[PDB]
C-alpha cells in the first residue's frame, strides 16, 4: 500500500536568516494525521563547500517505532500558491528515526533570494513536501 | 535529481 501526505512550510523573515554554511533550521513535526513523525531541514546557506551555491533541503524521520521507505517531493510555492521548481526522489528511500534523504542542492541561493523571481513575498520562503510511506 | 543525506 501507500500513504500519501503533505506539509507546508513557511520560514518567515527569510531574508534575515543568519545560518551560515552547515547551519540547519528544522520544521515543526508533521504527519499523515500516525505512529511516525517526521519534519523538514534545510540549510540556507547550503550543507557543505560543495553546496554553498544553494539551499539544502531535507526530510527527516524524526520519531519510528525499525525502517520505512517514502518517496517525496519538495518544491516552492509561488505567491499565487502554485508549486515551482519541483525535486521528486526517483524511487522510495530508506529512512530509520533519526535519518534524513533530500537535495544538496535543492535551488540556487542566487535565485532563490533575487527580488524579481518574486519568490519571496513578504520576505517569506514557502516549501511543499509530499511524502508516500510504503506500508 | 541527486538524493543524499545530511545525518
Amino acid at each position: 500500500k501507500v500513504v500519501k501526505f503533505s506539509y507546508m512550510w513557511t520560514i518567515n523573515n527569510f531574508s534575515f536568516c543568519r545560518e551560515e554554511m552547515g547551519e540547519v533550521i528544522k520544521s515543526s513535526t508533521f504527519s499523515s494525521g500516525d505512529k511516525l513523525k517526521w519534519c523538514l531541514r534545510v540549510n540556507p546557506k547550503g550543507l557543505d563547500e560543495e553546496s554553498k551555491d544553494y539551499l539544502s533541503l531535507y526530510l527527516l524521520l524524526v520519531s519510528c517505532p525499525s525502517e520505512v521507505r517514502a518517496k517525496f517531493k519538495f518544491s516552492i510555492l509561488n505567491a499565487k500558491g502554485e508549486e515551482t521548481k519541483a525535486m521528486e526522489s526517483q524511487r522510495a528511500y530508506r529512512f530509520v528515526q533519526g535519518k534524513d534523504w533530500g537535495f544538496k542542492k535543492f535551488i540556487r541561493r542566487g535565485f532563490l533570494l533575487d527580488e524579481a523571481n518574486g519568490l519571496l513575498p513578504d520576505d517569506k520562503l514557502t516549501l511543499f513536501c509530499e511524502v508516500s510511506v510504503v506500508q | 535529481p541527486d538524493v543524499s543525506s545530511s545525518t
